Parts: C-alpha cells; structure tokens; sequence
RNA sequence: CAAGCUUGAGUCUCGUAGAGGGGGGUAGAAUUCCAGGUGUAGCGGUGAAAUGCGUAGAGAUCUGGAGGAAUACCGGUGGCGAAGGCGGCCCCCUGGACGAAGACUGACGCUCAGGUGCGAAAGCGUGGGGAGCAAACAGGAUUAGAUACCCUGGUAGUCCACGCCGUAAACGAUGUCGACUUGGAGGUUGUGCCCUUGAGGCGUGGCUUCCGGAGCUAACGCGUUAAGUCGACCGCCUGGGG
C-alpha cells in the first residue's frame, strides 16, 4: 500500500500501482467484511457454499473437456 | 471461607459468618496492646455529635505500625491476629533485631513470609517502599499522602489502589473510589492489595449483631414529629417535601465538598 | 504421564521377569500409578473434564481387569489388592 | 530437566553493561547444574515496528540444558527488569548447538 | 462383537455369489465344516479346504451354473438371540422339497431330508436354497 | 507445476531466527501468503506460520507494512 | 465344570501430527473514552429524510494515557474431540488417537433398562468487570395504522470466578459394536522400498471429501465412512389435532 514515486513516474503508472496494490492487499475486501457482523453460522456455510460451487466447477471442467460436441 | 448458617432459629437462619481458620488463637501481644475506652458518639461537650453509636463489645487498640519506617532490616511474619478495631487482620512480625511489630495483613501474607523495607526492597507483596521505586502500573496499598506521615490510603480489608502514572515529584493513584490523585513521590506505600476480602461477603443476620458492633437502631426522619425532624410527621403515612439531614441540608445529591485547597491534587473526581 | 523407569519400574516387581508387560497384575499396578498421579493434577484442575474422562476410561479399565482376577482366581487377586492399597 | 532456549531483548542505549548481564544470568543457571550450549550476543540491531517509543535494540539469544524450575526465577527477574525490553523461553525438541543464519552472514 | 460365527459363514457365500466371487475364505470351526460338508455332499458347493494348523481357514469354492448363482437364497434360523429347535414331525421343509435345512442332531449336522428318515430332528441351523 | 521449497532440503522444524526464506513468504503489506499461492505443502505451512508468528513477536519481521 | 490356544480385547517399547483440555503470562492491529495541540462549519445517517452531535468549536488530523474484548493474514468440504465444541505466540500440568518392529496377558469381549458424568446459546444466584455490540426502553422516519423492518441512542446480557439450569434444526434430521461386498479422483498423517542419482516411481496403514457400480429405496437418493448383505444388544413408532 505505501508507494514512493520513483524516477521517471508520471501521475498515471503512480496513480495505477497505487490501485494495483490495493487489490494485492486487499484492504477494500476486509473493510467491506468488516462493515457488518456476520455469524459464525454465517461464515461456515457461506464457506461451504464457496467450497462446493469451487469443487462443483472444477469436475465441471474436466467433464467438459472429456465430454465431445457436435 | 463464607459460612452459612442453618435455620435452627431465627436470627441465625440468614447469618453469613466469615470463618479465617489462618487466624491467631488466643491473646495478642500485650507490648503492642492499649485501651480505647468508648465514647458513645460524643465529644468534650457531652453532647452527641455523632448519632447511631454506643455499646457493643469492649475492645483494645493494637498499635498497627502505618509508617513502616524500619527500613533495612528484613522481618518474618509469626502470627495473623483478628484485629476489632479495623476490618482488616494484622499481623506480629518479628524483625531480626527482636522488635515484634503489627502490620495490615495483604492478600498473599501467611506465616513463615519475608517481609523488607525500604528504598532497597524487593517488589514482593509486604515490602514498604516509596512509590519512586515502586513501578507504575502496580497494585500497592497502606499509601501516606506526607511524606513520614504514616499511611492513610487502602487501610480497609480489600482495598488497593493502583499506580498509573508518574511525573517527576508526583505520582497519580487511582484510588478504590474510582478518582485520580496526586501524591508525593516520597510518600511510602507497602506492595500487594490488603487481605481479608472475604470481609464484604458476611451478613450481620440480627438486630442485635449491629448492636454487639456498637451500632444502635436508626429512627427515620419521616417517622418522627415536625419539632424533630425537617421530615416531620403528618396524619398518616405523609412525605411531602425534598429529602433532607436533621439539620435541613438536602440529601439525595446535593455536593458537600468545599477544600480549595486540597483541590489541586484532585486529577478527576469519582462517578 | 508415567515415565520409561516408572513403568519398568513396577513392572518388574509386579510381573515374573522384565519381559511380562501383559499380565493383569501388572496392568493393574500402572492403572493404579497412573490413578493416584492424576489425583494431583485433579485436585487443583477440577474444570478439566477432557482429561477427567481419560482418567475414568482407566479407573473402569482397572475395575473391569480386578473382575476378571477374581474370577480366576482369589487367592492371587486378594494378594494383589492387599499389596496395592485398593478396597475391593 | 529439559532442553530450552532463551532470547532477551535489552534496551539499547544500556547496552555498555550487557556483556556483565549475560555471566550473572549463565552462573545462576550454572550453579544449579545447568548448561549453556549456545551463545550469540547479536548486538546493534533496528526493529520492524518501534516498541516502547524506540526503534533499536540489542538482541542475544542463548540456549540452555537446564532444570525446570531454574527458568521460572529468569522469567521473574526479566519481568522486574527495565533492561530487558522484551524476553522469550522456548522449550527445544533436542539441543541445538549449531550457529544461527544471520549471525554467520554478519 | 463377533457373536454368530455361523451366520458369518452364511454371509460370505452369500456375498460371495452375489459378487460372482470363485471363492471365499474365513476362519474354521468344527460347526463350520460340518455345515460345509452338508453343502458338499448336497452339491451347493465346489469344494472345502481346510489349510494352517494354529489358525485354520476355510477356503470355499463356490459353485456356478450358466450365468446365476447356485445358492438362491441361504439364510440362518436358529441365532443366538432366539435359538429354535424342531421335533421330527415338524421339520420344515424348504421350498417343498427342492432346497434344503440344515439340522443339528446328536447322530451329526445334517440335512432335514436325511434328519427325517434318521428319524432324529433338532436344531435348525440354516436353510438353503 | 509448482513444488514446495523446504521439501527440497530436509527441514526438521522452519527456524525462527531465520529471516531467508521468511521475508520472501510475507508479502509487501506484512501479510504471510497462503500455500495456494507460494506452492508449499501443508506440512510446512504450519510451521512457516508459527515461525512468522514468532519473528514478528520478537520485531524481527514487522505485522504490517507500516509497523 | 476342568485344562488349553491366539486370531477378539488389552499392557510395555520408539516415534509423528493435532485450534484436545485446565492454569498462568505476553504481543500487535483496531474500536471507544479522557487531556492537550492544529483547524472551521459542518458531521453523522438514509431509498429519501429526520432525531442526534456542533460556533459553549464538533467532525477531521497529530501526540500522550486509561480500559475491555476478540485474535486479521496463515486458514484449507484442513486438524483435533464421545458429543457440545476447540484459532495470536510462549511456558506449566494433562487426556486420547495413529504408525513401525517385536515382547507379554490369554476371551479379560460387545451392548446396556435403571444410575452416573459431560453437555451451544439464552437464562438464574453472589461478587467483580464493562471497550465494542445489543433484548428492553426512548426518540425520528416509513405506513391507512407500524407496539416492526431503516436511523440516532441505549440498560440487562455478552467478559471473569464459583454454583445452578440440562435445553437446541444438540442434524449426518442416519444408535453402538462386528463381519462381508466391483471401482476412480483428492485432502491429511504415518510408514517399507526401489540407479534412493534428482525438484522420480512401486507398496502399506489411520482419518477424511467428491463421483459412481451391483444392490437397496415410495422416490429423492445411499452406495466399503451404506440407507447393500448380515449377526448382538439398546432406544423408539403406531392417523391429523387435543
Ligand atoms: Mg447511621
Ligand atoms: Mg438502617
Ligand atoms: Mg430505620
Ligand atoms: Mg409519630
Ligand atoms: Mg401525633
Ligand atoms: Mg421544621
Ligand atoms: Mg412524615
Ligand atoms: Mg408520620
Ligand atoms: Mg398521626
Ligand atoms: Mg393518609
Ligand atoms: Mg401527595
Ligand atoms: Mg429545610
Ligand atoms: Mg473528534
Ligand atoms: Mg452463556
Ligand atoms: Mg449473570
Ligand atoms: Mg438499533
Ligand atoms: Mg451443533
Ligand atoms: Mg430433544
Ligand atoms: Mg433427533
Ligand atoms: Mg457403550
Ligand atoms: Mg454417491
């Protein structure tokens, strides 16, 4: 998140690490957690959710890669 | 411990005794021991000046040694005593020059414990030691507000006050009141929170457990005559008026303090 | 816990030679050490129903390998009982 | 008696009587038995945040065979200590006499 | 636990047919060889061979006809939590004849068609069919 | 396609005092990376965590990027 | 009933992983409050607004201090635990599990009516503590009405110690124990080997997700961790309401 600007760094490439590294930290994703409390129950099957559609897409490609179209 | 006590009649069904089985069997020191006789709440003018106290039990001072002023010389603790004239235990130390001495008995104290004084002490609960040694943030009681003074502060039986800050020849303690206060830094203060804090738990349980304390019975203002009491009395149950003192000072809020002088040691008030 | 030397320790005058770790005398002489060494750690650990549970897993095994001592034989479980301290 | 090892966080501008500290520390463990298998006196060493409105110190680590209770009065003694800013005692799996990585860089 | 070693043994051939299995095997007991031989000697099985000496097995090979198992359905009657024994004038006869009922008796474990003309009845160990 | 580091070399416990292969596991905010992203196998990821945690206790490694 | 056997059940030996438990410390980020500096007209909030806070100087920003609670990243249909549950790091005490090669006991086993013990959250008793959050309650909106949803506040409670309570969609809506029955891909933890060459493969266990075969099922589906094939014992059910 902390940035120095280097030489020959216009306000536009700065101004682009500057977001870059915004996502690389993430610091607007745990804000946006933070904003509101969520329950224990809430996380773990917000978790098994996640974890299902994941694995649900992951065999979901290899059948479509196994399966033949037209 | 906390005793209850069975029903066997009433006046001992809600008794709650306060049983300290650490505690000395048999008769004090008799060096250290002096008569208080009673007053009955009166002064050199015979006249009550303090209501609700007389009777109860007879009762000698032991000489409770506040200003811990031998310093240097290590002591080992020999008996914890029952004291009537506080709500803390004392205990006979025996320094190692032959001076039998009483102290307020802290928290962790039992026999056979080394206690120290002075600006060499080690920080062990019963070392007596000004505060300029004693680091900040720490738990200490029997606090002098003079220096030599003898301690005044965190004398009743679970009483402690806490160290917070220093700044050069003053030291701010956060008092069992729940106020910030400035003293001396070299005013002496002993480590540890006093013991006995079991001492809240008991219940008197009769009305004549008060008594047996000194203690007689409160008539309320409200109960008595217009010629009596600002509360007065009218034809029934009747209360029409602010709540007042016998002597027409209005209770239930209205602030009594007034030391210019003492204020600015006050860093903040209770609440 | 109970230690290497503990263990071979009382083994060795419970059980024929070093080797007999088995018998039921023996187990009961380590079941009956391990008891009396938790009564420490539970006399001053009285929230710790984790480890309560482990302790009564043993004193139940005990009971039940003192069962079948008797069954076979009293004379060799009386002899035991009166050596290791316990009542019945 | 088991195997731990312990490094001490001293503040720096008390760094002139450091040395002194680490033969009164290592004879007291020495008198009851205990050894002392590793020594690293780290020395000048800047911090990753500042603790206690400072950003240096004066680190050593040393690791002891030592008794039990021989550690829990090294403990104390930190802990009534203003030298030591900071002070941590690890238990080890077996002893370790070889050198640190950093040390042997620097 | 392990509390009806007989019904062990009726399982495995049991599974074993439905699997289409060559053979099974299973630790041996008198009981179970006597049971194996009646299978034997009744033609529901290939053979039995019995092989260790401190720890026995039996090894069964089972038996097949076109494309279904032999056995059509083996079961146990007599179990440990409800024994039952039968007179000589009630023994059953499974599938009216076509199959066959294991029967201790005192003479040795035997079919009910061999218990009925032996003229000796007991327990019922199992029907076969 | 990636292949965990300490497998390499046989590691009996991740050193705490090591500051070479514990730098390059935190990321430029501080943050230690997961096993998804850095390769490591679950082993390891323990004890990679567990040495963080010490060395940024002792200061050697900072919590966050600023302090 | 008698003697025996080692295959079930256990004991010992060396290790490995683990948020398993109880006790005591400690570290960093953040929130709130107090004291002060700088500074000025808003802040805060919403679908839109208002209550509220602020010219008596708020909010913002900086430096000190108090205090309580939880432990970002790691972090994972990962791990551990009989279940409930367990997440910073360290130390003290302690339980179980699994693997390797042996030694030893010799059916000592399974299940379990009554009985006992453990058992989320909320709640109750006494004494503390109380930052954040937040039943109740208050005010402002919304609405035909709004004892609500939204907003600004806010006490109990949530935190600690010791008791009591014994209830949950306490769920895998699937009792415990044992045996047998085609496969495939993972995760996690051991362990034997192979030119160990190696940043390579062949075996063997424990636990654990996903898919699916036979079979079973009213169907959905379960499918070697069964709801398949079977045995032991226990609990329970008998139309919907009442
Ligand atoms: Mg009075
Ligand atoms: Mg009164
Ligand atoms: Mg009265
Ligand atoms: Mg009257
Ligand atoms: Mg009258
Ligand atoms: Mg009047
Ligand atoms: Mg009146
Ligand atoms: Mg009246
Ligand atoms: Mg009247
Ligand atoms: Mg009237
Ligand atoms: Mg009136
Ligand atoms: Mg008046
Ligand atoms: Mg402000
Ligand atoms: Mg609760
Ligand atoms: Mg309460
Ligand atoms: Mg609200
Ligand atoms: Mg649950
Ligand atoms: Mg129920
Ligand atoms: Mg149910
Ligand atoms: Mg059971
Ligand atoms: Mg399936």
């Amino acid at each position: 998140p902390v940035i120095k600007v280097r030489e020959n760094e216009p306000f536009d490439v700065a101004l682009r690490r500057f977001k870059r590294s915004c996502e690389k930290a993430g610091v607007l994703a745990e804000v946006r957690r933070r904003e509101f409390y969520e329950k224990p129950t809430t996380e773990r099957k917000r978790a098994k959710a996640s974890a299902v559609k994941r694995h649900a897409k992951k065999l979901a490609r290899e059948n479509a890669r196994r399966t033949r179209l037209y | 411990a906390v005793v209850k006590c069975k029903p066997t009649s009433p006046g001992r069904r809600h008794v709650v005794k306060v049983v300290n089985p650490e505690l000395h069997k048999g008769k004090p020191f008799a060096p250290l021991l002096e008569k208080n006789s009673k007053s009955g709440g009166r002064n050199n003018n015979g006249r009550i000046t303090t209501r609700h106290i007389g009777g109860g039990h007879k009762q000698a001072y032991r000489i409770v040694d506040f200003k811990r002023n031998k310093d240097g010389i290590p002591a080992v603790v020999e008996r914890l005593e029952y004291d009537p004239n506080r709500s803390a235990n004392i205990a006979l130390v025996l320094y190692k020059d032959g001076e039998r001495r009483y102290i307020l008995a802290p928290k962790g104290l039992k026999a056979g414990d080394q206690i120290q004084s002075g600006v060499d002490a080690a920080i062990k609960p019963g070392n007596t030691l000004p505060m300029r040694n004693i680091p900040v943030g720490s738990t200490v009681h029997n606090v002098e507000m003079k220096p030599g003074k003898g301690g005044q502060l965190a004398r009743s039986a679970g009483t402690y006050v806490q160290i917070v800050a220093r700044d050069g020849a003053y030291v701010t303690l956060r008092l069992r009141s729940g106020e910030m206060r400035k003293v001396e830094a070299d005013c002496r203060a002993t480590l540890g929170e006093v013991g006995n804090a079991e001492h809240m738990l008991r219940v008197l349980g009769k009305a004549g457990a008060a008594r047996w304390r000194g203690v007689r019975p409160t008539v309320r203002g409200t109960a008595m005559n217009p010629v009596d009491h600002p509360h007065g009395g009218g034809e029934g149950r009747n209360f029409g008026k602010h709540p007042v003192t016998p002597w027409g000072v209005q209770t239930k809020g209205k602030k009594t303090r007034s030391n210019k002088r003492t204020d600015k040691f006050i860093v903040r008030r209770r609440s | 816990s109970l230690s290497t030397e503990a263990t071979a320790k009382i083994v060795s005058e419970f059980g024929r030679d070093a080797n007999d770790t088995g018998s039921t005398e023996v187990q009961v002489a380590l079941l009956t050490a391990q008891i009396n060494h938790l009564q420490g750690h539970f006399a001053e650990h009285k929230k710790d129903h984790h480890s309560r549970r482990g302790l009564l897993r043993m004193v139940s095994q005990r009971r039940k390998l003192l069962d079948y001592l008797k069954r076979k034989d009293v004379a060799r479980y009386t002899q035991l009982i009166e050596r290791l301290g316990l009542r019945r | 008696m088991r195997h731990y090892e312990i490094v001490f966080m001293v503040h720096p501008d008390q760094s002139e009587q450091v040395p002194g500290m680490i033969e009164r520390y290592t004879a007291a463990i020495t008198g009851a038995e205990g050894k002392i298998h590793r020594l690293e006196d780290w020395g000048r060493r800047q911090l990753a945040y500042p603790i206690n409105k400072l950003h240096k110190a004066h680190y050593v680590l040393m690791n002891v065979e030592a008794p039990q209770e021989v550690i829990d009065e090294l403990e104390t003694t930190f802990r009534f200590n203003d030298a030591v800013i900071r002070s941590m005692v690890m238990r080890t799996k077996h002893a370790v006499t070889e050198a640190s990585p950093m040390v042997k860089a620097k | 636990s392990m509390q009806d070693p007989i019904a062990d043994m009726l399982t495995r051939i049991r599974n074993g047919q439905a699997a289409n299995k060559a053979a099974v095997t299973m630790p041996s007991s008198k009981l179970k060889v006597a049971i194996a031989n009646v299978l034997k000697e009744e033609g529901f099985i290939e053979d039995f061979k019995v092989e260790g000496d401190t720890k026995p097995e039996l090894e069964l090979t089972l038996k097949y006809f076109q494309g279904k198992a032999v056995v059509e359905s083996i079961q146990r009657v007599s179990r440990p939590g409800l024994r039952i024994y039968k007179r000589k004038d009630e023994l059953p006869k499974v599938m009216a004849g076509l199959g066959i009922a294991v029967v201790s008796t005192s003479k040795g474990v035997m079919t009910d068609r061999a218990a009925r003309q032996a003229g000796l009845g007991g327990e019922i160990i199992c029907y076969v069919a | 396609r990636k292949f965990c580091r300490f497998t390499a070399e046989g590691v009996q416990e991740i050193d705490y005092k090591d500051i070479a292969t514990l730098k390059n596991y935190i990321t430029e905010s501080g943050k230690i990376v997961p096993s998804r992203i850095t390769g490591t196998r679950a082993k390891y990821q323990r004890q990679l965590a567990r040495a963080i945690k010490r060395a940024r206790y002792l200061s050697l490694l900072p919590y966050t990027d600023r302090h």
